């Protein structure tokens, strides 16, 4: 597992340091899939980003759907990049929440603020949506 | 856990 310590020195660039690592902690505590990954986004800059799958159900059945929650360094006063990260025997499901590039788009990323809006809060919201709307199927 | 997803319908 990471220590808040390891995730001290992940975000040490961030203008929001104790916040982003708190929440960090929460998520990663509740949902044991996700990993907190220090990497270059868009092999433009180095941001720490949690990056795994979240338990979704989708007509009875529950799936592992991978996700990367990309922190930016204005985190919690500026909303997380989200994707989904199929694999190859996957597919992106472009649809109302999901673009051509498998970026996330939804009410709760669009009006966000902090502190009312929170990552346990936008993973719950995802839990639900993609239960609806899966962002991603399995090749046949 | 590893990734999984839906089949097509």
């Amino acid at each position: 597992a990471v220590s808040e310590s390891q995730l001290k020195k992940m975000v040490s660039k961030y203008k929001y340091r104790d916040l982003t690592v708190r929440e960090t902690v929460n998520v990663i505590t509740l949902y044991k899939d996700l990993k907190p990954v220090l990497d270059s986004y868009g092999g433009s800059r180095e941001l720490m980003n949690l990056t795994g799958t979240i338990p979704v159900p989708y007509r009875g059945n529950t799936y592992n759907i991978p996700i990367c929650l990309w922190l930016l360094d204005t985190y919690p006063y500026n909303p997380p990049i989200c994707f989904v990260k199929p694999t190859s025997s996957m597919t992106i499901k472009t649809g109302k929440h999901v673009d051509a590039n498998g970026k996330i788009y939804l009410p709760y990323l669009h009006e966000w603020k902090h502190p009312q809006s929170d990552l346990l809060g936008l993973i719950q919201v995802m839990i639900v949506v993609f239960g609806d709307e899966p962002p991603v199927f399995s090749r046949p | 856990p590893e990734p999984t997803a839906p089949p097509e319908e």
